[PDB]
RNA sequence: GUAUAAGCAAUUAUACAGCGAAACUGCGAAUGGCUCAUUAAAUCAGUUAUCGUUUAUUUGAUAGUACCUUACUACAUGGAUAACCGUGGUAAUUCUAGAGCUAAUACAUGCUGAAAAUCCCGACUUCGGAAGGGAUGUAUUUAUUAGAUUAAAAACCAAUGCCCUUCGGGGCGGUGAUUCAUAAUAACUUCUCGAAUCGCACGGCCUUGGCCGGCGAUGGUUCAUUCAAAUUUCUGCCCUAUCAACUUUCGACGGCUGGGUAUUGGCCAGCCGUGGUGACAACGGGUAAGGGUUAGGGCUCGGAGAAGGAGCCUGAGAAACGGCUACUACAUCCAAGGAAGGGCAGGCGCGCAAAUUACCCAAUCCCGACACGGGGAGGUAGUGACAA
């Protein structure tokens, strides 16, 4: 392994840390301000820029190396029944270690450049809720 | 698993790799002196 | 080589010019926001009859567009290009109407001398110099330091310098150049930010119709001050 | 010429010697004009380095060829990357032993030149030219590259380089055709300014008239008027002169040099950096005078010959600078104050110490945007050194004025070492005077700086007289403002303050009824007003203590747990409506305390008390008060219900006020 | 055959797909350049927009940045020390980006004794970390490659100093 | 742009002058349209983004970069070839060999009149205009610094003041965001650009030996803009559980490091972690492959191959199928040594049958050094008892 670094900041001088705000009415967490982890797919540490769509949802599987899957439920209109039906989708998002992670919580994600085959999103805000496992349902 | 891109020797009979070359025995020695040779190396 | 129906609905063609329609050449204005010079000469004004007659007008130095001689036939002239013909002694100006089509306006040299162009972007160019990009793709070096985005500028057109500018304002009357409410001369009375893409303005006409148009599709024309003569 | 160089190298290879034989391929690629910079780092730092056996054979040929490539003007670009980096990339890779032959082919006629003889100046040599003014420029640019690439290793080549640079310099100084001689002069001065701190041990004493003719003749009678804009090459040379210990005896040859150098500081239209540069030249001179046995060879010379007859003009220029203009840069302020810091232990007698003390107390009554607190500690060190000169006995109104400042900076500072040196400047104040009284203040503030047991001992001893009291009051309100080490310090400071105001109410004689009452107004009442906003509850408790003691003991002065708290607030309500109040008291003491009561039925009781007091304060204060409360609305999303209840109570008080004033 | 498309791989739901379309010239990916140590061998590739990128296959020298003092000098390249990705690049001496490689020290040593004057590796502003001083006494420093040699035509970079220097010394010891 | 055609046509000041075949040079052919195993939200549609990318042409701005040991110097810059002229070989058309030329806006180098030039500062000042101080592009790549009032930021914020007063009053770059745009230092490049071009008018100063001078064409670095192309976000396919497990069987999901790409990305390579989807219908199977314009109908838009695999070349844009190479398979000429080449349309498809092998770019449109040259879209005409 190689020494992780913020790509253009001169640490070895004998005479800091770069963190940008994402914007969009958000606040930088204290771990993203001073916490000594280094991750280049972090929108507060690396150079990844959030633009475009802004989504929310509830996590299925937190247990993964910095990537969470969101079950997004919605109500589709079948015209044969003239009715609303539940349809669940699964998104993937890269997780900064700045936030405190929970399972079943409602998490805000944001759209970035493609970071992998699935990963197109980063976490921006986590709402800590007591949401349950796969049996729980709410359109969100 | 951690084995996929050729890391694990997947012993599968390959279809176009099946009948390339005929075995051509080109050995100028008569098979009775050769097995006596491999015995009498540095140990014997 | 598009068909006459696939040509856009705002530079008009009748049942006359064949099934085909000329495409505008690449230039300052866009493709779908465009009036070519052949459609301006022989399909709108009817100073000509045929393509070869339009070529015989264009190739001799008789048609000047934005104060410079434009030779090629399908040169794009979309919005507010003063078109000076000297043998007839006329200068036409391109504006829109309330329905959403191109309109021609005859005028003389005093209003023909300047162009009201909307600023597209302000930046720092090479040499450490601020420069200014309008919708005519005119870049002006060393502008006035308050002329920000979506401000309009009175371009000199004999030197090309800045003469005056109109700021983006809630209370300044404006012209719509896009969208489902296209071509409706009214006053900007409200502006909503919508940060994260595609902000809007709320705009009313002279006679009380409110509607929401995007800040890309707007175009400032003057507070009261009709600096170009909209046709009476 | 590249073609003639190629044919000449072909003839050198026609000379068939085994020293040149393994290097021919490396040689010809240097004349192939596309592969020169790559072939240089193939030749040096390669697997085929030059073998030291036949290094004696290849090096003259190679250095003539590299010299020609460094000369040639054709393929090179413009700017520095054109041919300046080429000369640098040749000389940076050349050895210091080959550099002798390199400068030998460099200096054609100036190889065997002599500038200085047993006498002073060789006018017979100097009234003749061996080189064109076109040709000396490339020579000086090359020697600048040689010196900047060599460094110390010039020491075996001292005897000819200085003759070359001095010859071109004095031919230019005679020729003040302008442009070529001017560039010759400037780049030779840059080369010399590098060469001086290149060579410390070389003997510069056999020529002094050459520096004389380079300095005193064209510039010195106009030098500050010239150098008002930017730093020059003469200044760049005098800088490394002031840095070098054996070169500072070049400034004594003309007596008027340092007068014109501080006259440059005197001229106020200068763009700040020639000022701080002359200031740095003076810093280096005083550091050299303060240096040990190394610089003690010429310490006495610079002491008795340079600074001693011009102390007065130095202090006059620094005084005019510090009192004249309304805009002074922070860099100039810190640097000049540090010069006065280092220059004060060098002067024993002088003339303008009255002025300098008044300057120091002026710069210490200056505000904090103009003067940094680190700069204030340095002007404190200035005070500490300048005070011991026997001056405060005459002009006693100056001495009372500086004592007002020494007292005023006691509650200002937050640093232990600065308070130590504060106690020291008050000590030498006491040694110079009244004397027993200021010595008593000295022992008090001394054991104040002294740790917790000696501090409480100081507090008790002071617990057990106007100019006696004032510094104790300033340091005492500072010791209020400390929240807690154990919490004891603020209580002891409050009890000492109660002792002080008890002494004030003990003195009610009329010509002191003026003075002590003006003091307890101006020092103590805004201190309580500003300490009302202190977030520490024990500090609020002790300010509550001293304010209650003031109201209980004073009254003839004209300008003056949960359930018990609610009860006292209701009594304050009733006391308000029975007697309206003093408006500055209402604005600056009670409202932030009740605000703190809210933000740490207590909240509704507090809003009731603010709704009472809003009738008793004035609308001009109420305007900015209401604006601060809407600022609390927009800035504080944490207690929205509390701030909006407060707002509703205040606008009910507003309608009450307007309905009363109709 | 070497391409950049995603039509051969399985989907996010775990499904393969036929999706047969021919390989196109914007899905073009060319063969890798294992840039090794030798004399200069660079081939110029023209690319989309007519733009040239310089495929360097054998390289000798590059400039390296001793930038805490303010210099960069063109030095040769001795041999690759370690590579974070592969071991075969360490075995066959392949210059890629983020490769720690040892370089010569002579122009840096020359500039140190030329600017400051105190000799090195044989007042107070001239100060050298003693690990880096051991590298100077060896005459062979531990640089790291920051420029892409394959897609620029040069192997340049900055020298290792301090924490990264100690980290890659510990990684060499690993 | 290049004319000495031994090409035509001439005279009133002879290098050239007008027309100008041949040839060199620049542009062009990402399609017009053909065939047939198909593509089942992957294409496609709405809807985003490029702060993740390339862009010939368009039109608009655009480049302060001299000196720096050749001086006992340099100061109308080089060499190739084509066309052409001749001598030929072979059965075999530029399949070509030998010999002799000559041009460039083709390829290529490119210190100089001069003691100055050009940028930033400016003291003194009569608007005087300036003594004298610092300094010497661009493209690539890397490291670093600045990207902006102070950081002892202990500031500014409590102007809730302070002073005067007549008590009325007076005074004290852009973005939502970036390491973005931009500027600078150190170097680096077998690295570019910074006009040795062509046409037309030809005017001021008079050293009558020139010094200056205008309008364009061609070319050039960077940023635009246009025309594009490439990915990319949420939703929307028809049916089916005689399809309940599927992916890891070309890596299946990450994250780190690099490679390659114009750029992001398991896209690919090394290291490890345990995944990803699915009864809310994954996966598999069936093959029968619409959107917008809203009285209405109408109108508009909508994968694989060039005899078969495999590899390569140009260009801004192709994996052109235009060319090449090898293998495979047909097939042609020959003097038997050799040499060039791979489509559709039409008729017959019984021995008995039924719509022109029509004319033009004249309109609308497109491509070029370009008003003229070139276009298998388009329009004009002919047949017709199938009807009407």
């Amino acid at each position: 392994r190689a020494f992780l670094k913020q790509p253009h900041i001169f640490l070895n001088s004998k005479v800091r840390r770069w963190y940008k705000d994402v914007g969009l009415g958000f606040k930088t967490p204290k771990t993203a301000i001073e916490g000594h982890y280094i991750d280049k797919k972090c929108p507060f540490t690396g150079m990844v820029s959030i633009r475009g769509r802004i989504l929310t949802g509830r996590v299925v599987s937190t247990k993964m190396h910095r990537t969470i899957i969101i079950r997004r439920e919605y109500l589709h209109y079948i015209p044969k029944y003239n009715r609303y039906e539940k349809r669940h989708k699964n998104l993937a998002a890269h997780v900064s270690p700045a936030f405190r992670v929970e399972e079943g919580d409602m998490v805000v994600v944001g759209q970035c450049r493609p970071l992998s085959k699935t990963v197109r999103f980063n976490v921006l805000r986590v709402l800590p809720r007591t949401g349950k496992s796969v049996k729980k349902f709410q359109k969100f | 698993r951690r084995a996929s891109k050729g890391r694990k020797l997947r012993y599968t009979v390959h279809e176009k790799l099946q009948n390339f070359m005929a075995p051509e025995d080109r050995r100028s020695w008569e098979e009775h002196a050769i097995d006596r040779l491999f015995g009498t190396l540095f140990g014997q | 080589h598009q068909k006459r129906l696939s040509a856009p609905s705002h530079w008009l063609l009748d049942k006359l010019s064949g099934a085909y329609a000329p495409r505008p050449s690449t230039g300052p204005h866009k493709l779908r926001d465009c009036m070519p010079l052949i459609v301006f000469v022989r399909n709108r004004l009817k100073y000509a009859l045929n393509y070869r007659e339009t070529k015989a007008i264009m190739m001799q130095r008789l048609v000047k567009v934005d104060g410079k001689v434009r030779t090629d036939i399908t040169y794009p002239a979309g919005f507010m290009d003063v078109i000076t013909i000297e043998k007839t002694g006329e200068n036409f100006r391109l504006i829109y109407d309330t329905k959403g089509r191109f309109t021609v306006h005859r005028i003389t040299d005093e209003e023909a001398k300047y162009k009201l162009g909307k600023v597209k972007r302000v930046q720092l160019g090479r040499g450490g110099v601020p420069f200014l990009v309008t919708h005519d793709a005119r870049t002006i070096r060393y502008p006035d330091p308050l002329i920000k985005v979506n401000d309009t500028v009175k371009i000199d057109l004999e030197t090309g310098k800045i003469t005056d500018f109109i700021k983006f304002d809630t209370g300044a009357l404006a012209m719509i150049t896009g969208g489902r409410n296209m071509g409706r001369v009214g006053v900007i009375t409200h502006r909503e930010r919508h940060d994260g893409g595609f902000g809007i303005v709320h705009l009313k006409d002279a006679l009380d119709n409110t509607f929401a148009t995007r800040e890309s599709n707007v175009f400032v024309i003057g507070s009261e001050k009709p600096w170009i003569s909209l046709p009476k | 010429d590249i073609e003639l160089q190629k044919l000449a190298l072909k003839a050198i290879l026609t000379w068939k010697s085994e020293g040149i034989k393994p290097y021919q391929e490396h040689l010809e690629y240097l004349l192939d004009e596309a592969r020169f910079k790559n072939e240089l780092t193939v030749l040096f730092q390669g697997d085929n380095k030059i073998l030291p056996e036949h290094r004696s054979e290849v090096i003259p040929v190679l250095l003539h060829l590299l010299y020609g490539r460094a000369i040639s003007r054709k393929g090179a670009a413009s700017g520095r990357h054109g041919l300046h980096a080429t000369r640098l990339a040749i000389i940076r890779q050349l050895d210091v032993e080959d550099m002798g032959s390199f400068l030998d082919i460099g200096l054609g006629p100036l190889r065997a030149i002599r500038v200085v003889d047993e006498q002073g100046v060789r006018e017979s040599v100097f009234a003749h030219e061996p080189l064109p003014p076109r040709k000396q420029v490339g020579l000086l640019n090359m020697l600048e590259a040689v010196i900047n690439e060599l460094g110390t290793s010039v020491e075996p080549y001292m005897d000819a380089l200085v003759n070359s640079v001095l010859y071109c310099l004095v031919n230019a100084c005679r020729k003040l055709n302008e442009s070529l001689y001017r560039v010759i002069r400037t780049t030779a001065l840059k080369s010399l300014s590098r060469l001086f701190q290149n060579a410390p041990d070389f003997n510069w004493v056999p020529y002094r008239e050459l520096m004389v003719k380079e300095i005193i003749s064209p510039r010195i009678e106009k030098l500050p008027v010239e150098s008002t804009q930017g730093v020059s090459a003469t200044w760049r040379l005098m800088a490394t002169w002031s840095s070098l210990p054996k070169a500072a005896p070049f400034l004594n040859v003309d007596k008027r040099i340092l007068p014109k150098i501080v006259e440059t500081l005197s001229i106020e239209k200068a763009k700040d950096e020639v000022k701080v540069f002359a200031l740095d030249i003076l810093k280096n001179l005083i550091n050299l005078a303060q240096a040990p046995e190394t610089e003690s060879q010429f310490n006495e010379l610079i002491k008795t010959e340079l600074l001693d007859p011009n102390t007065d003009l130095i202090l006059k220029t620094i005084g005019g600078v510090l009192h004249g203009q309304s805009d002074i840069g922070r860099e100039l302020l810190s640097s000049a104050v540090d010069t006065v810091v280092v220059f004060a232990p060098m002067i024993e007698v002088s003339s303008h110490i009255q002025d300098m003390l008044e300057i120091a107390t002026w710069l210490l009554n200056q505000p904090l945007r103009k003067v940094n607190p680190k700069v204030k500690g340095a002007i404190l060190l200035i005070l500490k050194r300048f005070i011991e000169l026997d001056d405060l006995q005459s002009n006693q109104e100056l001495q009372r004025k500086v004592y007002s400042t020494i007292s005023a900076l006691f509650g200002f500072f937050k640093d232990k070492q600065n308070r130590q040196t504060l106690a020291e400047v008050l000590d030498v104040f006491a040694r110079r005077e009244w004397a027993q009284e200021v010595s008593d203040i000295c022992r008090g503030l001394n054991s104040y700086v002294e740790d917790y047991n000696t501090r409480l001992a100081a507090f008790n001893s002071i617990t057990k007289t106007l100019d006696q009291w004032m510094p104790l009051v300033h340091n005492l309100l500072y010791f209020i403002q400390q929240p807690e080490e154990f919490g004891v310090l603020s209580s002891n400071s409050a009890d000492g303050l109660c002792k002080f105001i008890s002494a004030v109410e003990s003195v009610w004689a009329t010509p002191d009824q003026a003075a002590w009452i003006d003091v307890v107004a101006n020092i103590i009442l805004p201190a309580i007003y500003a300490g009302s906003r202190d977030p520490s509850e024990t500090v609020r408790r002790e300010i509550l203590r001293v304010f209650g003691f003031l109201v209980s003991h004073l009254p003839q002065w004209e300008l003056v747990a949960v359930s018990r708290q609610l009860q006292a607030l209701r009594v304050l309500e009733a006391a308000n409506d029975k007697r309206e109040f003093r408006s500055k008291h209402i604005s600056q003491f009670f409202i932030p305390l009740f605000e703190h009561f809210i933000f740490d039925g207590l909240s509704a009781q507090a809003t009731n008390t603010i709704a009472a007091l809003t009738l008793s304060l004035e609308w001009q204060q109420y305007r900015a008060i209401l604006r601060r409360f809407i600022s609390y609305v927009e800035s504080k999303p944490d207690w929205q219900k509390r701030v909006v209840r407060l707002l509703e109570k205040e606008v009910d008080a507003l309608r009450t006020a307007v309905a009363s004033k109709k | 055959g070497i391409s950049r498309d995603s039509r051969h791989k399985r989907s996010h739901t775990g499904a393969k797909r036929a999706f047969y379309r021919k390989k196109r010239a914007f899905e073009l990916g060319r063969q890798p350049a294992n840039t090794r140590i030798g004399p200069k061998r660079i081939h110029i590739v023209r690319t989309r927009g007519g733009n040239h990128k310089y495929r360097a296959l054998r390289l000798d020298s590059g400039n390296f940045a001793w930038g805490s003092e303010g210099c960069t000098r063109k030095t040769r390249i001795i041999g690759v020390v370690y590579h974070p990705s592969n071991n075969e690049l360490v075995r066959t001496n392949t210059l890629t980006k983020s490769a720690v490689v040892q370089i010569d020290a002579a122009p840096f040593r020359q500039w140190y004794e030329a600017h400051y004057g105190q000799p090195l590796g044989r007042a107070a502003h001239g100060k050298v970390d003693p690990a880096l001083e051991k590298q100077f006494e060896a005459g062979r420093l531990y640089a790291i490659i920051s420029s892409r040699p394959g897609q620029s035509g040069r192997a340049d970079g900055y020298i290792l100093e301090g924490e990264e220097l100690a980290f890659y010394q510990r990684k060499l010891h690993k």
